[PDB]
């Protein structure tokens, strides 16, 4: 991530974030709204993160600098390129819509009162269908990735190296290769937890619930297709097994 | 200090989130309660050994038959939980939770936990249970339902108050080095 970003995310709450001053000139409701828009953005900065990890720090260290038999890096990280557009894209939109909302003279007191329509944008039309075709793939993907990465910390000598010098950090704790490929599954069945709490939220503008509502359908919709389109990959599957499913 | 994977499973009302946040960050959140948990890498000593113990939690997948078993791969311990306050969660537990988590995790070790026991004693849960033919589930209850389906150990605590939470992932931790 980014330093600009970070730092206004770096608080635990929207109330901890805003300059106390603000905070008081608005009511409960509006606090406990924002309080939950600002995890939903704060968590998809940091989804991002776990992205950039799986493409900056593993992939593009074990191509630069790793022996690896061809297919085998895009076998431990699959569909993290368009994974990495699709959120990165996202995750502008978000911030955008942060800052269009802050105070002249300040870098940290705004409200987002109008959510929902980037919402319904990212969860329907072709970004959503970009979105149920990466995730049924990479999630099909998940289990070989993690016995690929098992079978090559086992029995090769420089990738056990890569791998416990590049992780060493304090920072890297909860983001080695296994950890992020789980993250990023458990990325999607996230959002509606967070919208549902969002909505709970905004009745204030009959348009906003409107919205928040239509986008929550959506969101469970792309869901529910996902799971309906996994079957998991096995390194060496015979025919006979997957038509015997 | 040797790595070892957690994974808590559970009905939606059943308080898994919050145990994760609560013990993840020693406290319960006194200004913002999050929605959600990402992962967490505790640094766990019981009885004298080292662990690294990276805690996951499953909710927000209970819908979803085909994602939520990519969360299991080489678990080492399973918290099963279910809520005091409500007896259908602990109904849950025998025929639909407990087939799906030997399946997946064979041989690994499970311990029952009974979360929010703070609500065993609190006037509007019992009000409004009682309207149901229902009470908050009993220790003999959550001890027998442990016993019956094969679990490690039983064990309560409460989010809200801290209590147990501490005894609850030092077993667990115990339990994933066996
Ligand atoms: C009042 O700032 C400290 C603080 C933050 C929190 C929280 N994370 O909810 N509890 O205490
Ligand atoms: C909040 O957790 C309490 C706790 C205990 C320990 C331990 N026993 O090392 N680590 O954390
Ligand atoms: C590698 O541990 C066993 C395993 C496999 C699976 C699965 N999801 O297929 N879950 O656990």
């Amino acid at each position: 991530s980014m330093e600009m970003d970070e730092k206004d995310f770096a608080a635990d709450s929207w109330s901890l974030a805003v300059d106390s001053s603000f905070l008081q000139q608005h009511k409960k409701e509006v606090m406990k709204q924002q309080d939950v828009i600002y995890e939903l953005i704060q968590t998809e900065l940091h989804h991002v993160r776990t992205l950039k990890i799986m493409t900056r720090l593993f992939r593009t260290g074990m191509l630069e600098e790793l022996h690896l038999e061809p297919g085998v890096v895009q076998g431990l990280f699959p569909c993290v390129d368009e994974l990495s557009d699709i959120h990165t894209r996202f995750l502008s939109q978000l911030l955008e819509r942060r800052r269009q909302a802050l105070c002249p003279g300040s870098t940290r007191n705004f409200v987002i009162h109008r959510l929902g329509d980037l919402l319904i944008s990212q969860f329907s039309g072709p970004s959503a269908e970009q979105m149920c075709k990466t995730y049924s793939e990479f999630c099909s993907r998940h289990s070989k990735a993690l016995k690929l990465y098992k079978e090559l910390y086992a029995r090769d000598k420089r990738f056990q190296q890569f791998i416990r010098k590049v992780t060493r950090p304090a920072v890297l704790k909860r983001h080695g290769v296994q950890e992020c490929i789980l993250l990023v599954t458990q990325r999607i069945t996230k959002y509606p937890l967070l919208i549902s709490r969002i909505l709970q939220h905004s009745h204030g503008i009959e348009e906003e619930r409107q919205d928040l509502t239509t986008a929550l359908g959506l969101v469970k919709e792309l869901l529910s297709n996902v799971d309906e389109g996994i079957y998991q990959l096995e390194k060496g599957a015979r025919l006979q097994e997957i038509y015997n499913r | 200090a040797i790595r070892k994977k957690l994974v808590i499973v559970g009905d939606g009302a059943c308080g898994k989130t919050c145990l994760l946040i609560v013990f993840s960050k020693d406290q319960f959140p006194e200004v913002y309660v999050p929605t959600v948990f990402e992962n967490y890498v505790a640094d766990i000593e019981v009885d004298g050994k080292q662990v690294e113990l990276a805690l996951w939690d499953t909710a927000g997948q209970e819908d979803y038959d085909r994602l939520r078993p990519l969360s299991y791969p080489d678990t080492d311990v399973i918290l099963m939980c279910f809520s005091i306050d409500s007896p259908d969660s602990l109904e849950n537990i025998p025929e639909k939770w407990t087939p799906e988590v030997k399946h997946f995790c064979p041989n690994v070790p499970i311990i029952l936990v009974g979360n929010k026991k703070d609500l065993r004693n609190d006037e509007h849960t019992r009000r409004e249970l009682a309207k149901m033919k229902q009470e908050p589930v009993k220790p003999e209850e959550g001890r027998d339902m442990a016993n019956r389906i094969g679990a490690f150990g039983y064990m309560e605590c409460s989010a809200k108050t801290k209590d147990g939470v501490r005894e609850v992932f030092e077993m667990a931790t115990r339990a994933a080095l066996q």
